[PDB]
Formats: structure tokens, C-alpha cells, sequence
RNA sequence: AGAACCUUACCUGGUCUUGACAUCCACGGAAGUUUUCAGAGAUGAGAAUGUGCCUUCGGGAACCGUGAGACAGGUGCUGCAU
RNA sequence: GGCCGGGAACUCAAAGGAGACUGCCAGUGAUAAACUGGAGGAAGGUGGGGAUGACGUCAAGUCAUCAUGGCCCUUACGACCAGGGCUACACACGUGCUACAAUGGCGCAUACAAAGAGAAGCGACCUCGCGAGAGCAAGCGGACCUCAUAAAGUGCGUCGUAGUCCGGAUUGGAGUCUGCAACUCGACUCCAUGAAGUCGGAAUCGCUAGUAAUCGUGGAUCAGAAUGCCACGGUGAAUACGU
RNA sequence: UCGCCCCUGAA
């Protein structure tokens, strides 16, 4: 159905299709489906009048989509307001790991190009 | 380098070892260090005879 | 299988030392015990290093080592009153491990 | 520089053809040194051919491949007396290799599901010369038969010809080609 | 490594013998190593922290006859260049070059 | 913090400070060399002057710095890009 | 060490080895190959004083290849010494004189008996 | 003592007892059939063929105890184990097994990694100009 | 041949000066043991406890601290001194 | 169930031998060496792989492994400690690794390894944990026991050529372990987020067979960190007219 | 045949 998340995609198995409604990744997909007895060997184009009911029911029990996507980034911004290493480095486009900034960190700073040394 | 000094099995089963001993699991290190230390003082304090070579058997 | 009751662990690095040792003592082992067990060779416990041959740089050439540590057994079976002989009194160390026990 | 004969490979008979020729057709369809995963596609595609075409099990490959192989391959070497790269009439063994290779290459120019279905349908169009793997033939063999200056390196060779009996036209070269 | 660098490590192994006893099990299983019995107290805190340099952490292994923590071979108490030298004369017994 | 084994480190160079900062409060921002300090909610709201090998610099600790080491909330190095500081930090 | 001690009394350098090799070849050895590093006369050049007499193959695996080093520590620098004496030539010292073991040539390999 | 006819099967880290029992029966390896010890594989079918080329099971019944080494390697030692137990009967057999290369031990087998090499003959690449 | 501190030579600060590490000389104390405070520790000052080996019973021997020099230490510089 | 007796035959181990030398057959080749086929044999023609890397040249590198001539520092440039920096960073280059997929991914079940390692250790068993792992504890300095469950592979379930069921970067939160303590600067795990990339120009490099390719495994260093080095096995080619 | 130069010094 419409559900708590966004509109259902079709032509894909239930486990599959659930990952494409975000705030739900690999595990969380099949985990919900398992619990409510929903089969994940059937598609959402093969969705039934049973499975559709528990669909909306179960997704309302967890923090997912926009709501989740808010909360998470509020804590990225929490640390930024603390003046933290982990904080400030995220507005310099820099990792917080043991990851090199010498050659690597071109996910952080995007594709390499000749620019000031 | 220019000479790489091939002697690593000329003193193997072609001529005898110059320090034949055995050591067990946690003795390896100990037996190694102790032997070599003695030889330094030994060779130094003897010079009134013409040393062919020290050897030890443990 | 068949099990032995006396086991002696003769252990040295070189086969040109371990088998000099074996031949001097498995001789005496004949008259020792009520049945002979000859010397089981066992698979070698082996070590082997690779250490850099140069004081500085390089990785093209490193010194290649081996060092097989052979483990012979002398062995007897059936304890007798003359087991004392070939065990400790006729087998002594010299840079070759000698087990003074029945294991 | 090359001393003595090349290696020869002794390979197993197929469990569905008995061949070493079509064992060499499993070999071309190997990737990552796995004969296991290779053998799959082979038989999967043999069946596809048998349905979509008439043929036989030794014509689903064989005949189809005898329409992809040229009898002349043009190799490379800078010398030619015109900076030419010479035609080389290929031995019957090397004929095989060319066509076999090209059919698998042709299935990496396709995206028509599996890999069996790809090379299968390709081989079905390759026996009447209406494929796209038979058009590879039409550049190697087209070139070679439309342009020749042979394996002679014209300036070097001509001097050799002259010495032997007096010629400027093509003959065996008595003198050096160095 | 130089004499002085060596010297440091000597003193650290001195302290090892005065802080591994009952003080060994204390630093290990009793007050560390997957929680504690009931502890994790201001007790634990003082006692563990002050002998900083009796730790095997604070000790970096190196040869006693040439030093250097790099190129070290713990198992036989050897290091880089001083393996080959000895071994050639047969002064390390049974050690020989690869021939397999 | 980056990680914790099961929980945080009270620290012995912080132990002395807490016990005398409930008897006299702050009296100068607390000169602490250790950056392994992690504080209670009873020790928040103070100017903990953690070192960085360069200077002891005060951090007016908050409740979100509880269960967190205080090293991460102070400059760990000196660096600059190719820009001035009045609208950005690179320290 | 004999010729090394000689250099440390500041007498002979080149000539050192030569005397000691007419000696060594007179009785004993089957060829010697000496190496000595030139540093003589207060000259500040790296040199190699290399003299052999008789045969020293370095790769013979059926001969007693001797090898030891010494070093002087003169005021002329450091002079390395290397003496390689080819004492054997067809006779080892651990490729000869040893006892192997097994082949004991008994067709029965003893076993425990009884049945249970 | 045995009651069998033996041929030694050493190939590629797989060493094999191979015991020919007189009379027709069925090949038995480790109390299983051939295609059950080597399963449902594609590879296994290919290496069945050289054992039927030297003729298996028409006057023969066996018991085999191969262990260690590879999957293909196991089958290899069997192949070099029945050939050594077939050359015994006649020397004309011997010749027509050596010309087939299957009583000839395939000495090819993994070569050591060596220093300065990435693999067993693979080495580092250059592009350092 | 794995750089969390140490490693580590580097920096900033604390701190020592025949010395952390050596021998010898002179003095005392056998070395140590468990604990206290301050400090970031380095340390600095204690509180109790130990009297082995020899002795002429002081003294020494290992060993510890301090003093004094001759010295010691230096991954400090020259691979165009070796 | 090699699980127990029995049997040492067999494999196996690993000490010692047998063997290969153009030795033998024919041709070719000065009747010489040798070369080409042949036979016997496991193997022919330096059998394959190691060790083997000369005398030298490069005043090549290395006073920082170590040694040492001269030079310099002497309430120090020496020495010791706490903190920080080595893992900065807007970039460039070198060497690797991982993908861009159905010869594949994911789910099920299933096939067989080798060689090393180990009482600052690995740890079966049983218990709990989604997991990493933790608790309980036998065994083991050992062809004992444990690491170890080999993985690609294979038989089935699916998905269908989509930047996706491919791919996995990034970050956050929640946890784990090893440590006195894991903040810059540890690794592992869990969940979420889900990247760039649809297979790479000019150019350039390796490789002639158990090699290439690819898939795992172990080891050292190591309290605790492998896409590295070093080593071990599995599966396993294409091509070579010719210089 | 495919043009194609340029390179401080004592060991």
C-alpha cells in the first residue's frame, strides 16, 4: 500500500523491495517479513490481501524514512556544535578514521583534480 | 655485494658447525644470547695462544 | 593399532647428528625390554625464516633460510628392570635432546 | 631467437563429444582458470543451437566455425620495403584458434542474457555468414586478398635476387635479409 | 639501537619484577579482562595506573646484542644482520639456507 | 568517543581534580596533562583545561561530553589551510 | 689474526699477506685466497689488496672451505681481513665421517600380540 | 597380507591405495560409487573418460582408499593407480598406457613462491618513469 | 616483520649533571619489602619493615644512593677517511 | 566411526639407497663433439626447482643494525618523564587491493586441502549472545589436542541485465576485544546510511605451463592492527608461423 | 630504412 514509508515498488521480491523504502536496509527488511509471517519469495506484484494488511501495521512500529533521516543527522550536527574533532572535520570534508587524507579521502572531497598544494 | 660470501652450507653438511647445541621451546633465545656473550670476554682475555677457533658443545 | 609403553624423544636439528645419536642407543635397545621397538622417524617439525640481507633498502633479495628440526623416537615396549640402562645411563645429551622419561 | 620445438598440450576427451577439438572449445570458454563453470555454458548452448537450427552436434560448432576462419591472417613486422606488414597464410591448426576465439569475443558484444544464449544464436547465424562474428572475417580476409606485397622485404630482397642469376622480380633470396 | 635506547628497556623490565606477582593477577583477570569480580572501583584505578611502565605494552622487544625493534626475530632472540653472520660459520646450529 | 571496551575511564589525573573541585570549585581552569579523562555528570559545567602538548586550553564541558573523552573536544594539532581564521577553523 | 696484529704494530700491509702465504702454501692448504683492505701510508683511498696462490673454488660442496675474518683498527682507518683456505678439495668434514641409521634389513616389523 | 593386485597411485598431494579384486563387479571407492565420491560435478565426468579408455569394470571390481590433496588430484592418483595395477598382467598393456601418458606420472605440481616474486613466476610491474 | 602512550630519533613542557647506562676512588648503607602525601608523572620528602654471602665485625663482595674527578654518553656530523 | 583388537602388506612419513650418463638403437654429423627420431624406463639430452649470484665496475647505498679515523656537544646537542606529532592536508606520483556482475549475486544444501602455529598460547565441550564474542571447562610443548569450520567449486531456490537483487566508500548511533588507559592515531562486529563506478585515453608492464589466471589457508612481526611481505595447497589455460 | 638533436669535472 501507501504505508508509513513511500509508495511500494513492484516486480521485486518482498525482501528486495523493502530495502528501497529507506530507513530499512537488508536485515530490517527480512526481519519484519519473518515476524509477521509474510513471504519474501513472492513479489509485491504478487502481493496478497493478507500481506498488505500487516505491511502498514509493522512499519508503524519502527523509526524509518524521513523521521529517522532527521534524528541521525541531528547528532552529526550535535557534535558540530561541540567544536569536536569529529564535528568540525565534517565541514572540512575529512574523515574521522585512520583514513589517509594524503592520497585518499576523495570520497570525502570528491573526485581528484589538480588544485593547490 | 661484490662478494656475497657463500659459506652458508659449506659449514653445513660439508664441514662441521662451530657451535653445536640444542635448545627446546622456551630455551631458544636464552641459549643463543648466553653462548655469544661468553665468547666475547673469552677470546679477549686469551691472546697468549694462537686461537684456531673457539667452539662450544652444550 | 599397537601401542608402545616406553617412548623416548631424541630431538636435534641436523639429520647428520640425530642419526649418529640413534645408532649408538638403539643398538643397546635390542637387549632392553621384552620386545624391541625400532626408531620411529616421525614427520619433521620444521621452521624456516626469511630475513633481509641488507642493512638498508632492498626487497629484491632477502636471505632465505630453512631449519628442519627432526624428531626421532628411540622407543622400547614392555617395562623391565633393565629399562634404566638404555634410557638414561647409555643415552646422554651432547647437543641432542634426550628424554629421561617414558613419554 | 628460439631453441627447439614448442610445447604440445595433451588434454582430455569430452564426456559428450569425446573430442579434444571441442575440448579446446571449453578451454576458450574458460575464465579465471575454471573448467567447471566453463562446461556449463557449452552444453546449455549446444541445446539452444540444436533447437533453433537443424545441424548436428559436430556441425553446431564445426560448420559454423568454418565460416568465421580466414585462411590468411596479417601479422606485424615493420620491415616490408614499403613499411608494410605482411600477409601470412595460416596453418590449419591456427585456423581453428581464430574462429573459436572470435565467437567468444562476439558474446561480450552481446547482452542477450546468460552467455550460452549469446554465443548459441551467434553460431546459428554464423554458418550462413549473416552473423556479426563472420564480419570480423570480412576485414582480415578482405584486406589480405585485396592487397599483397608478400613476405619479401622489397629493398633487402631485391639485392639478393640480383646476385643469384640476375633479377629484380620476386624469387627466393640467396643473400641476407639482415 | 644505541646503548641509551637499550638502557630504558632494562629499567622497565626491572619494574616488571616488582609489579607482577599478586600485582600480576590484579592487572590481569581480577580487575581487567572482561570486567571484574565486583570491582571497577577507585581501588582498581590507582593501582593499575601508577605502575605504567611495568606493562609489556610499554616494552618494545629488541635484541640484547644489537638492539633495533625492527627486523627483530623474537623466537630465537636474533635481529637482521646478526642472523646471517653467525649462521654462516655454523654458530647458530642447524640454521642453513633454503634448499627445498 | 571512537570506541569503549565496555565503558569509560575515570582517570587518576581527573580523580584528584574532582575531589577538590567539590571543596573549592574551579579556582583556575584545571591543568590536566591527561586526555584520557572522562567525566561524570557531577563534574560537568567546569573549565577542564586539557593539554595537547602545546598548552592547556579550557573546555566548558557539557552533558554530551559525559561518556566521552575530552581530548576530542580540544585542538589536537596545529594546522592551517591556505586561508585565515575568522570564519573557518583548520587548527 | 697473526697478520692483523702485525698491521697494528704498523709494520707491513701489502707485504703482510705475502709472507704468510709463502708459509701457508709451503706446508698445509690446497690454495689460499686472502683479501685485505688498502689503507696504507695514510692514503685516503678505498682499495682492495687481493692475492691468491693455489686454487680456491668457492662453490665446491665436497671440500673444507675455511673462512674467518679479522679487522685491524689502526690510525690509518679500519682494515678488514678475510682468509679463505681451501683445506679440502675432495673430502668433506661432515660429508665424510658420520653414521646414518636405518636400513636395518629385518623383514619383520615387531608388533604387540595377544588378541582380546 | 592382501588378496589383491596393487598399483601405486601418487599424483598431486593425493596418494591412493588401489586394490583390484578378481571378478566383475563395480568400482568402489571408500564404500561408495565413483560418481558419489566425486559427486555431481562437471569436472568429475571429464576425468571419468580416461578410466574407460583404459577400460574400467568388465572383469574388475575394486576397493580404493584415496585421501588428501585435491578433488581432480584424487581422481588423478586413481588414474595412475589402476594403470600401475594393469601393466603387471601384460607388458603390451604397459606400452599402451605409457603412450596414453596415464602410467606416466604427471610430475607437474605446484612450484614454490620465491622472494622478489609476487607469485610463482609473476613479479611486480614497472611504470616508474 | 603490525608506529594507540611508549615505539621515537622529532616537538612543547617538567627534570638531572661524573651523571640513566661503565670501570676505578671515597663514604655511608646489603639489595630490597609494604604503604603515605604532593605532582602530569619524572620525582621529592617520608612512615614502618629486611640484615643473605664473609669478616678483624669496623669493613667490605654483589648491589644502592651521594661526592669527586680521569671519564661516560650521543640514531650528533663527515659513505669524497673507512 | 580406523572407533577397539588384530595385521605390517599398502599409502604415509624420512632417514638410507636404485636410477639418467648422450648410457643404449638407427640416421645425420670429419669416422669428432653434437644433432634428430627410437627404445627401455617415473623421467631423457644442462629432467624440474632450490642453494649456487665470480674476479670486478658503479669514490652506487648504508657512520641509523653494528664497527670505526677525524670532527663537534660537556650544570649540554647528552640523560629521563608526561603530553603531542609519525595515521597532518587543498593536491601530485609510485606500489597494491576492490568493483563495474549471471562463467554472477544472494538463500538452501553439499564436495574435498596442504603446509605451518601454539603453556605472555590456542582453546574442543556445554551455556548464552543476531553477531563479533563472553562464561564454563577437557586437551595439548603434540603424525595425540586445538587454531580449522578450507575456500573457490558442486547440486537446487531465486533474481533477470536494472546502477540493479551488482557494487561497496562515507558517516552516525549501538556493541565487542586486546590492553593501565584505545581522544588526535587500534582492529573487529551490529544496524542504519548507502558512494563513485555500467568495465577506463595517450601510454605502459608482466607472463611459454602446473606457469598465467583465480580461490582460499597459514606464518612471522604481534599485549593488540595485513588489501603488505613470506610461505602452503585447490581448481587450472590461451598462444607460439617465425625470428 | 622508419628524419631523431642535447648532456661540467678529478676513482
Amino acid at each position: 500500500a501507501r504505508i508509513a514509508g513511500i509508495n511500494i515498488p513492484d516486480h521485486k521480491h518482498a525482501v528486495i523491495a523493502l530495502t528501497s523504502i529507506y530507513g530499512v536496509g537488508k536485515t530490517r527488511s527480512k526481519a519484519i517479513l519473518a515476524a509477521a509471517g509474510i513471504a519474501e519469495d513472492v513479489k509485491i506484484s504478487e502481493l496478497s490481501e493478507g500481506q498488505i494488511d500487516t505491511l502498514r501495521d509493522e512499519v508503524a512500529k519502527f523509526v524509518v524514512e524521513g523521521d529517522l533521516r532527521r534524528e541521525i543527522s541531528m547528532s552529526i550536527k550535535r557534535l558540530m556544535d561541540l567544536g569536536c574533532y569529529r564535528g568540525l572535520r565534517h565541514r572540512r570534508g575529512l574523515p574521522v578514521r585512520g583514513q589517509r587524507t594524503k592520497t585518499n579521502a576523495r570520497t570525502r572531497k570528491g573526485p581528484r583534480k589538480p588544485i593547490k598544494k | 655485494g661484490q662478494k656475497v660470501h657463500p659459506n652458508g652450507i659449506r659449514l653445513g653438511i660439508v664441514k662441521p658447525w662451530n657451535s653445536t647445541w640444542f635448545a627446546n621451546t622456551k630455551e631458544f633465545a636464552d641459549n643463543l644470547d648466553s653462548d655469544f656473550k661468553v665468547r666475547q670476554y673469552l677470546t679477549k682475555e686469551l691472546a697468549k695462544a694462537s686461537v684456531s677457533r673457539i667452539v662450544i658443545e652444550r | 593399532m599397537q601401542n608402545q609403553r616406553i617412548r623416548i624423544r631424541l630431538k636435534a636439528f641436523d639429520h647428520r647428528l640425530i642419526d649418529q645419536a640413534t645408532a649408538e642407543i638403539v643398538e643397546t635397545a635390542k637387549r632392553t625390554g621384552a620386545q624391541v621397538r625400532g626408531p620411529i622417524p616421525l614427520p619433521t617439525r620444521k621452521e624456516r625464516f626469511t630475513v633481509l640481507i641488507s642493512p638498508h633498502v632492498n626487497k629484491d633479495a632477502r636471505d632465505q633460510y630453512e631449519i628442519r628440526t627432526h624428531l626421532r623416537l628411540v622407543d622400547i615396549v614392555e617395562p623391565t628392570e633393565k629399562t634404566v640402562d638404555a634410557l638414561m645411563r647409555l643415552d646422554l645429551a651432547a647437543g641432542v635432546d634426550v628424554q629421561i622419561s617414558l613419554g | 631467437p628460439r631453441r627447439r620445438v614448442i610445447g604440445q598440450r595433451k588434454i582430455l576427451p569430452d564426456p559428450k563429444f569425446g573430442s579434444e577439438l571441442l575440448a579446446k572449445f571449453v578451454n576458450i570458454l574458460m575464465v579465471d582458470g575454471k573448467k567447471s563453470t566453463a562446461e556449463s555454458i557449452v552444453y546449455s548452448a549446444l541445446e539452444t543451437l540444436a533447437q533453433r537450427s537443424g545441424k548436428s552436434e559436430l556441425e553446431a560448432f564445426e560448420v559454423a566455425l568454418e565460416n568465421v576462419r580466414p585462411t590468411v591472417e596479417v601479422k606485424s613486422r615493420r620491415v616490408g620495403g614499403s613499411t608494410y606488414q605482411v600477409p601470412v597464410e595460416v596453418r590449419p591448426v591456427r585456423r581453428n584458434a581464430l574462429a573459436m576465439r572470435w565467437i567468444v569475443e562476439a558474446a561480450r558484444k552481446r547482452g542477450d542474457k546468460s552467455m550460452a544464449l549469446r554465443l548459441a544464436n551467434e553460431l546459428s547465424d554464423a554458418a550462413e555468414n549473416k552473423g556479426t562474428a563472420v564480419k570480423k572475417r570480412e576485414d582480415v580476409h578482405r584486406m589480405a586478398e585485396a592487397n599483397k606485397a608478400f613476405a619479401h622485404y622489397r629493398w633487402l630482397s631485391l639485392r639478393s635476387f640480383s646476385h643469384q642469376a640476375g633479377a629484380s622480380s620476386k624469387q627466393p633470396a640467396l643473400g641476407y635479409l639482415n | 639501537a644505541k646503548q641509551s635506547m637499550k638502557a630504558r628497556e632494562v629499567k622497565r623490565v626491572a619494574l616488571a619484577d616488582k609489579y607482577f606477582a599478586k600485582r600480576a593477577e590484579l592487572k590481569a583477570i581480577i580487575s581487567d579482562v572482561n570486567a571484574s569480580d565486583e570491582d571497577r572501583w577507585n581501588a582498581v584505578l590507582k593501582l593499575q595506573t601508577l605502575p605504567r611502565d611495568s606493562s609489556p605494552s610499554r616494552q618494545r622487544n629488541r635484541c640484547r646484542q644489537t638492539g633495533r625493534p625492527h627486523g627483530f626475530l623474537r623466537k630465537f632472540g636474533l635481529s637482521r644482520i646478526k642472523v646471517r653472520e653467525a649462521a654462516m660459520r655454523g654458530e647458530i646450529p642447524g640454521l642453513k639456507k633454503a634448499s627445498w | 568517543p571512537r570506541s569503549l571496551k565496555k565503558g569509560p575511564f575515570i582517570d587518576l589525573h581527573l580523580l584528584k581534580k574532582v575531589e577538590k573541585a567539590v571543596e573549592s570549585g574551579d579556582k583556575k581552569p584545571l591543568r590536566t596533562w591527561s586526555r584520557r579523562s572522562t567525566i561524570f555528570p557531577n563534574m560537568i559545567g567546569l573549565t577542564i583545561a586539557v593539554h595537547n602538548g602545546r598548552q592547556h586550553v579550557p573546555v566548558f564541558v557539557t552533558d554530551e561530553m559525559v561518556g566521552h573523552k575530552l581530548g576530542e573536544f580540544a585542538p589536537t594539532r596545529t594546522y592551517r589551510g591556505h586561508a585565515a581564521d575568522k570564519k573557518a577553523k583548520k587548527k | 689474526d697473526s697478520i692483523t696484529s702485525q698491521l697494528e704494530r704498523r709494520v707491513m700491509f701489502r707485504r703482510a699477506m705475502k709472507r704468510a702465504v709463502q708459509n701457508a702454501m709451503r706446508l698445509g692448504a690446497k690454495g689460499i685466497k686472502v683479501e685485505v683492505s688498502g689503507r696504507l701510508g695514510g692514503a685516503e683511498i678505498a682499495r682492495t689488496e687481493w692475492y691468491r696462490e693455489g686454487r680456491v673454488p668457492l662453490h665446491t660442496l665436497r671440500a673444507d672451505i675455511d673462512y674467518n675474518t679479522s679487522e685491524a683498527h689502526t690510525t690509518y682507518g679500519v682494515i678488514g681481513v678475510k682468509v679463505w683456505i681451501f683445506k679440502g678439495e675432495i673430502l668433506g668434514g661432515m660429508a665424510a665421517v658420520e653414521q646414518p641409521e636405518k636400513p636395518a634389513a629385518q623383514p619383520k616389523k615387531q608388533q604387540r600380540k595377544g588378541r582380546k | 597380507a592382501e588378496n589383491q593386485y596393487y598399483g601405486t597411485g601418487r599424483r598431486k598431494s593425493s596418494a591412493a591405495r588401489v586394490f583390484i579384486k578378481p571378478g566383475n563387479g563395480k568400482i568402489v571407492i571408500n564404500q561408495r560409487s565413483l560418481e558419489q565420491y566425486f559427486g555431481r560435478e562437471t569436472a568429475r565426468m571429464v576425468v571419468r573418460q580416461p578410466l574407460e579408455l583404459v577400460d574400467m569394470v568388465e572383469k574388475l571390481d575394486l576397493y580404493i582408499t584415496v585421501k588428501g590433496g585435491g578433488i581432480s588430484g584424487q581422481a588423478g592418483a586413481i588414474r595412475h593407480g589402476i594403470t600401475r595395477a594393469l601393466m603387471e598382467y601384460d607388458e603390451s598393456l604397459r606400452s599402451e598406457l605409457r603412450k596414453a601418458g596415464f602410467v606416466t606420472r604427471d610430475a607437474r605440481q605446484v612450484e614454490r613462491k620465491k622472494v622478489g616474486l609476487r607469485k610463482a613466476r609473476r613479479r611486480p610491474q614497472f611504470s616508474k618513469r
